[PDB]
């Protein structure tokens, strides 16, 4: 349980009351491609994010929403957070079924 | 800004030669048209 | 800009600057210019173009490999030793 | 396949290849393997504990005359068993040529300063240190530079927010400038440009 | 406007805060405890605009609003206001100018101020006055805000009305002053000792207790009065002061006409006079200790203590030779009470 | 496995009580040099506290490693590097306070 | 190649030794280069006259950004809203919401001169080529809130130069 | 200023009793 909060600078804030959220990204449906869709990424959880008083900008008050994280594996990404001591959420990697084609099942009667 | 007259299809640009909104082709005469950017509609 | 004063000045100098004056320009370019018309580039042809050869980036390869230790005989140099730099020729010092 | 694409010379592929076989048995308690990038970059790999001896040798001469390093990068990565993973450059002047060593290192374990075995590195491993969590082993003064003083966590970290989670205000009340967490205004879009379909199909791992 | 996110510099908040003459002591310590809740402001100048810039790193890019002004026309008054959700008066002023009379500073404007605020139907109304401003024969200044305070309390009876019990802090007109009374050589005591006695708030306490009013429903039409933790006496007082400014301290006895004698001869300098009558009987009166009526702890603030936080508000005072010390040095001064 | 300091716990402790003594100290000096006017004691209460921050971390090297960063803070002090600005930064004064209860947060801001 | 500076050497001849040491008693080059500045002294100041003269510019010079019309007198802007994606510097913000004709259009194309880093790859990437890198070099201004542009005053901003853009655009674009 | 207009539109209670 190799914890180094202590070492990270991080404010208790955000190693506590937030949690990441391990999953490998869907595909965006528009697309027909995959590529994106593979490897492990580390999202955080989203907090608040008002409006700016002036001109109407989405301010913001949390250190690290926009933070993401690539990995090869799950088990490494698990691991990664408890070295970092994080709460997680994790979710299974959910592949496509294979599924049967036919050009001529189309013309059985 | 009155429709320009067209049978059928035509192209606009918006009359910049390579200064207007890219080429395209509006396609139509008696209707009304368009358009990209460029209000060149065909009405007519 | 008067012979008054411009003799005396290049002889303060030692240098004569009448014959450059180039902590000014007088008369240089001339600001309009014609059109461009500008170069079509090589690859521009029509009849023969293949992208499926013109492209570089495709051609990037996995590196090259060699003891991957991890899955006589004579000795040799990286590169041949570059020669000693000839000195210079016509302004053999400064 | 002639104007644009680069011709890439066969002959710095060989000599460079050669030698890398060359030091391959000169030396082979520790390098691990010799790889040569494609475009004639040579570059060895060291077990994090044998960084001395070898770059040792890097200076010593049978050809490996590599003097003064060019930078002691430290490229990071939030996978593997051990995350920061260092390089060393290097240049052998009357051979005029260059190679690229590198380890690998745990968040936690202290490898050694190589500031004697290539000199000039001893700005390096204040850098590293406080761009990064690794610590380098007789290192005569680590300390911190490129950033403020307290500051703590640091960057380069791969996560760490690049707005970090600190800003200076300078405050009429107490007459002084302080700090405070970071308030941020218009927020950092993120846009996600990356993109389906793989371009690479001369790369791309298997899909295990 | 419901208020969003963190309380911060970009915090927004429902707040659209008006102070006026703020380019005093107070309310620039006001402006920033709004500053650091984000929460705008509207100051508006009647001076020059130069004093007022150090004003504006207190905000957020649109937040600080400088506005022209005057105190006298009516509409001039109706422009600040004219969408203020609260408008807050601090405009105060020692010494009477000349086209400004003493009275007006203390009725008039307040009075536009309070019938504006119903007209404007603004949300919240507050006021100061000293605490000494029961009616009294000495001084003008404590009557004619009783005039004002009694005026806006016809006008804008919901208003809270601020009593302050004496704040101190580095910019302070009046620590400073009696550290700089040295200058002349003694220090005019009237009879020395128990003549007068006053009791002092960190100026830090006075805005933290302001802003929070606003944050208490509870102070609606409250008359509010801020008194320090701390009593003590104005000869042990001074007695104090020369005690952290380490100059040397000579007390100087004084028949009372003599000390007024001397306001007189300093009211004459045209521009702003280190002393005045009015001053004079600033001086001498010692204020009352009525704690009944609602004030600083009520808003839940506690007082920070006067002695921890004289030093760095009289260090400026010191010579070199004394210029670092430590406070403790100095030895807390004896509380009466 | 390569420790980087003292050999398991404990040997590490005496370590950090040896920077307690240094920061104790160094404190008052700290005061009067840079002119602050935090109250004396208050300064070696928040030593204290600071020490107080991580008084449960447990790990073999990870301790060392933070007598390592420990140490170079009082190295800033000592050679007046960091300065008045930068070393009252510790106590946090400017900010609005932020009570822990639910209830508190509940009725200020949207929260986690 | 390489050249020696230096390490060319005095002769020690007594003509030359002489030559040295009389330079060193009464300072030849230094009277040298004090006869230099006097030289400098007499020919023409190189400064211009601003601001009643101003310096040269070019044409592909950058400055006060523009949104400008059509000469139909159509806004030219259409939301493709990659100016917002492809400059470094993020500064704009853009916020498209269909015409009622149904034509695209922006409601707040924004930007801020606080951020913006005047690189011109706005001035590249409009496909239609509304925004514009103005010539206007020149509005320095007192307030922060200011700088912070709307669409509108970009609008305003192309109404007052829109003979002078045009005027560089058909001066330069061949050579894009 | 603030431009493009407004957000949520939130809708109020209604002035007619029950
Ligand atoms: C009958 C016989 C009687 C006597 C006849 C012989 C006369 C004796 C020789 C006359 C010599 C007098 C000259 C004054 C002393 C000169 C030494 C001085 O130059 O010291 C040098 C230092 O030089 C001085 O510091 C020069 C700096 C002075 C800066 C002002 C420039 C003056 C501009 C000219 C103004 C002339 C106006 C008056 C003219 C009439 C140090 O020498 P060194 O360390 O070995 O290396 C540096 C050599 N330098 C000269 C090239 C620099
Ligand atoms: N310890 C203390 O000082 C205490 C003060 N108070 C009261 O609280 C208030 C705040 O005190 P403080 O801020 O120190 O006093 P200041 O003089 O520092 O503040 C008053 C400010 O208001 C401006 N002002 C007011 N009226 C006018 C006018 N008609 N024309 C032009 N300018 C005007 C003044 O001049 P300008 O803005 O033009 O420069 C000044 O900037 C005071 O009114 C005081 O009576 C109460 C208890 C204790
Ligand atoms: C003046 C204000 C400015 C300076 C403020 C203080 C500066 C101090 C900087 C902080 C440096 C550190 O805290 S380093 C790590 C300190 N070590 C710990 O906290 C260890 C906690 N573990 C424990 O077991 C602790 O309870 C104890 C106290 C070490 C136990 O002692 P053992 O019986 O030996
Ligand atoms: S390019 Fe110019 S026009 Fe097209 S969207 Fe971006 S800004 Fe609007
Ligand atoms: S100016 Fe240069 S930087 Fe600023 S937006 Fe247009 S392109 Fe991007």
């Amino acid at each position: 349980k190799l914890d180094i909060t202590t070492l990270t600078g991080v404010p208790e804030e955000h190693i506590k009351t937030r949690k990441v959220r391990i999953f490998v990204p869907a595909r965006n449906n528009m697309q027909s491609g995959v590529n994106n869709t593979k490897k492990w990424k580390m999202e955080f959880d989203t907090r608040e994010r008002w409006e700016n008083p002036l001109m109407g900008w989405s301010s913001t008050a949390d250190p690290l929403s926009n933070l993401v994280l690539t990995f090869s594996t799950k088990e490494d990404a698990v691991a990664f957070a408890e070295k970092n001591g994080w709460s997680f959420d994790v979710e299974e990697r959910k592949v496509p079924k294979p599924k049967s084609k036919s050009y001529g099942a189309n013309f059985s009667w | 800004p009155v429709s320009e007259v067209g049978s059928r299809v035509i192209s606009c640009d918006g009359g910049g030669g390579a200064l207007g909104h890219p080429r395209v082709y509006i396609n139509l005469d008696k209707e009304t048209k368009t358009g990209t950017c460029g209000y060149c509609g065909l009405q007519f | 800009a008067t012979r008054v004063i411009q003799l005396l000045r290049n002889w303060a100098s030692g240098r004569d600057l009448q014959a450059k004056l180039q902590l000014r320009y007088q008369e240089i370019s001339k600001r309009t210019q014609p059109p461009p018309k500008l170069p079509v580039g090589p690859s521009h042809k029509l009849s023969n173009n293949y992208y499926c050869t013109r492209d570089g980036r495709r051609e990037a390869m996995p590196p090259s490999i060699v003891m991957s230790s991890q899955k006589e005989k004579k000795a040799v140099t990286p590169a041949p030793p570059i020669k000693r730099w000839e000195l210079s020729k016509d302004q053999p010092y400064l | 396949t002639r104007p644009t694409i680069r011709p890439r010379n066969d002959v710095v592929h060989k000599q460079l290849s050669a030698f890398g076989q060359y030091v391959a048995e000169i030396l082979p308690k520790y390098v691990q393997q010799v790889q040569v990038s494609c475009f004639n970059e040579l570059e060895i790999f060291i077990h994090p504990d044998g960084v001395i001896p070898v770059l040792t040798f890097l200076r010593d001469h049978t050809n490996a005359q590599f003097k003064s390093l060019a930078d002691l990068t430290a490229v990071d990565v939030p996978t593997r068993q051990n995350r920061f993973e260092i390089v060393y450059n290097l240049l052998s002047l009357r051979f005029n040529s260059r190679i690229r060593v590198k380890t690998y290192t745990d968040e936690l374990t202290p490898i050694e300063s190589s500031v004697t075995v290539y000199k000039a590195a001893n700005w390096y491993e204040r850098e590293i240190w406080d761009m990064f969590g690794v610590f380098f082993a007789n290192h005569p003064d680590l300390r911190r530079i490129l950033t403020d003083y307290g500051f703590e966590g640091h960057p380069f970290r791969k996560d760490f927010p690049l707005s970090g989670y600190v800003e200076l205000r300078y405050d009429d009340e107490v007459k002084r400038v302080v700090a405070e967490p970071v308030e941020l205004a218009q927020e950092f879009r993120k846009f996600d440009l990356n993109s389906p379909w793989e371009a690479f199909p001369a790369y791309r791992q298997p899909p295990e | 406007l419901i208020p969003h996110g963190k309380g911060g510099r970009s915090s927004v908040s429902g707040i659209v805060a008006t102070v006026f003459g703020a380019t005093g002591f107070l309310g620039r310590y006001v402006v920033n405890h709004l500053g650091r809740m984000g929460s705008q402001v509207i100051v508006p100048y009647r001076c020059e605009p130069y004093d007022t810039m150090h004003l504006r790193p207190m905000g957020d890019l649109g937040q600080i609003i400088f506005m022209e002004w005057n105190g006298k026309d009516k509409d001039s008054i109706r422009k600040v206001v004219e969408h203020s959700n609260v408008v807050i008066n601090l405009v105060g002023r020692e010494w009477e100018t000349k086209n400004f009379d003493f009275e007006d500073v203390f009725v008039k404007i307040p009075h536009a101020i309070a019938q504006v605020s119903k007209e404007a139907g603004v949300e919240k109304l507050i006021h100061i006055s000293h605490l000494n401003a029961d009616i009294k024969s000495p001084s003008r200044y404590l009557r004619s805000k009783a005039v004002g305070e009694k005026e806006v309390r016809a006008a804008f009876p919901e208003a809270t009305i601020i009593k302050p019990s004496d704040i101190f802090g580095r910019e302070d007109r009046f620590l400073n002053y009696f550290a700089s009374m040295r200058w002349f050589g003694g220090v005019p005591l009237i009879s020395l000792g128990k003549e007068t006695v006053k009791q002092p708030v960190y100026i830090v306490d006075v805005s933290k207790g302001i802003i929070n009013a606003i944050k208490d429903p509870d102070a609606k039409g409250k008359t509010f009065a801020f008194v320090g933790p701390n009593r003590y006496l104005l000869f042990d007082l001074v007695q104090y002061i020369f005690a952290v400014a380490y100059r040397p301290f000579l007390p100087y006895p004084l028949p009372h006409f003599a000390y007024r004698w001397v306001g007189r001869l300093f009211e004459v300098s045209p521009f702003e006079p280190w002393t005045t009558r009015d001053k004079v009987e600033r001086v001498h009166m010692s204020d009352m200790t009525l704690p009944h009526l609602p004030g600083l702890e009520d808003l839940g603030i506690q007082a920070t203590p006067l002695e921890l936080k004289a030093i760095e508000v009289l260090r400026r005072h010191r010579t070199y030779r004394w210029l670092t010390s430590e406070m403790e040095d100095v030895k807390p001064a004896k509380t009466v009470n | 496995v390569k420790p980087i300091f003292s050999r398991d716990m404990n040997e590490a402790k005496r370590r950090v009580r040896e920077l307690y003594r240094a920061w104790y100290r160094e404190v008052p000096n700290t005061v009067h040099l840079f002119q602050l006017d935090i109250s004396v004691k208050q300064g070696r209460d928040k030593v204290r506290e600071m020490f107080m921050k991580n008084a449960h971390v447990t790990d073999p090297r990870v301790v060392d490693l933070l007598v390592i960063k420990g140490k170079m803070e009082l190295e800033e002090t000592i050679n007046v590097w960091k300065q008045r600005t930068h070393i009252m930064r510790f106590f946090h004064e400017t900010e609005a306070p932020r009570p822990t209860d639910f209830l508190s947060k509940f009725y200020v801001g949207h929260d986690p | 190649t390489y050249k020696f500076v230096n390490m060319r050497e005095p002769s020690m001849d007594m003509k030359s030794v002489t030559d040295r040491a009389a330079q060193t008693l009464l300072w030849t080059e230094l009277v040298r280069g004090l006869g230099m500045t006097l030289s400098y002294l007499f020919r023409e100041p190189a400064t211009i006259n601003y601001p009643f003269e101003k310096g040269p510019l070019s044409p592909r010079f950058r400055g006060e950004h523009a949104l400008r019309r059509y000469p139909s007198g159509e806004e030219r802007c259409i939301a493709c809203k990659l100016c917002e994606a492809v400059c470094p510097a993020q500064a704009i913000t853009i916020e498209a919401e269909p015409r009622a004709d149904g034509s695209r259009r922006t409601t707040r194309y924004d930007i801020d001169m606080t951020k913006c880093i005047y690189c011109g790859f706005c001035q590249e990437a409009c496909p239609v080529d509304a925004i514009v890198e103005g010539p206007n070099f020149e509005f320095s201004t007192e307030t922060h809130e200011e700088l912070l542009y709307n669409k509108e005053k970009l609008l305003n901003n192309g109404d007052k130069w829109e003979a002078e853009i045009a005027a560089n655009i058909q001066a330069d674009y061949l050579y894009r | 200023y603030s431009t493009t207009r407004k957000k949520i539109q939130e809708w109020v209670p209604p002035s007619t009793p029950y």
